[PDB]
């Protein structure tokens, strides 16, 4: 698959030894956007006078 | 003494160093020992080990302190450590290098180490002078908010010391595992912090020291240190002449 394609790789160095994505030294795992997303954000924030109502 | 030689000194050999020493020793250690684990988090590269180089011990400076100046906690040694120990091999405009020593040889070539450190001190008075010595070491010392009034040794008494009696003349030994802010140090001025700045070491003058009235006695006594390296690890090798040393910065 081209996206993710590795043609001829030199290496080196062993890899890195993992946290779990974070839960060694912190307590959580940060392994997904899904749960970045569902922090809430600001959508719209407006003002409304009358008269420019009905 | 009574053998045709004195009496039977004790030997400590490390690497191909062999110190003498013939008194009962006073010893403390900083922390708790441990075995590193997490510091494998922090680097890819294989760490590498000088157990002939490092582990020899070494001889570090020798301070001298007088009869007429030795106040209540006249600070002989006041020193950021291990640094002043690495840079300790100046030359003409006093900027240190890594070159010489053959303990400090792997500081050269790498970027960031990490190493539990013994410091032991002597001092060979006679046997008619008194005096007293505590020699104390604090961890990352000098970025504390209040590093001048730890000075007193009503304040080291409390950090991890060591004593030397003048009157017993015995050795101490001063064991300080590796404690840090990052599980490595940085060896020399990078990503412009000083380089391998774990703590600070002092040496004061617990009780002054005395000696009697006639002329000919000795006015002064000399003190000496000796520092070796346990669980040196180096990792990220570079040229040696990448990065630069500048003449360091002294304490207040």
């Amino acid at each position: 698959m081209e996206r993710t394609f590795t043609p001829n790789v030199m290496q080196p160095t062993p890899l890195l030894p993992t946290t779990n994505d974070g839960r060694v030294t912190f307590g959580e795992a940060f392994n997904d956007l899904k749960d970045l997303a569902r922090r809430y954000q600001l959508y719209w924030e407006g003002t409304i006078l009358e008269g420019n109502l009905r | 003494m009574d053998r045709p030689e004195g009496s039977e000194e004790r030997t400590v050999q490390t690497s191909n160093v062999v110190l003498g020493e013939t008194n009962i020793e006073s010893q403390d250690i900083a922390s708790k020992e441990y075995s590193p684990t997490w510091d494998r988090l922090a680097s890819s590269e294989v760490s590498d080990e000088y157990p002939m180089l490092t582990d020899r011990w070494l001889f570090w400076k020798s301070v001298k302190w007088e009869v007429n100046d030795s106040a209540f906690g006249k600070m002989l040694v006041q020193e950021k450590f291990p640094q002043s120990w690495v840079q300790m091999d100046v030359n003409v405009n006093n900027i240190p290098r890594y070159t010489n020593i053959p303990n400090f040889i792997p500081f050269n070539i790498h970027q960031y180490m990490r190493a539990d450190f013994e410091v032991k001190i002597y001092v060979n008075p006679n046997d008619f002078v008194s005096g007293w010595l505590i020699m104390a070491f604090l961890y990352q010392g000098s970025e504390m908010f209040d590093y001048k009034l730890r000075r007193n040794p009503a304040a080291l008494m409390q950090m991890p010391h060591v004593l030397v009696n003048v009157g017993a003349a015995n050795e101490a030994t001063l064991k300080i595992p590796y404690r840090y802010v990052r599980p490595f140090m940085r060896c020399k001025d990078i990503l412009r912090t000083e380089p391998l700045n774990m703590g600070v070491l002092f040496v004061e003058v617990l009780i002054p020291f005395r000696t009697s009235a006639a002329s000919s006695a000795p006015k002064s006594l000399d003190v000496s240190l000796f520092v070796k390296m346990t669980n040196a690890k180096f990792t990220g090798m570079v040229d040696g002449s990448i990065a630069l040393l500048s003449k360091p910065i002294a304490l207040p």
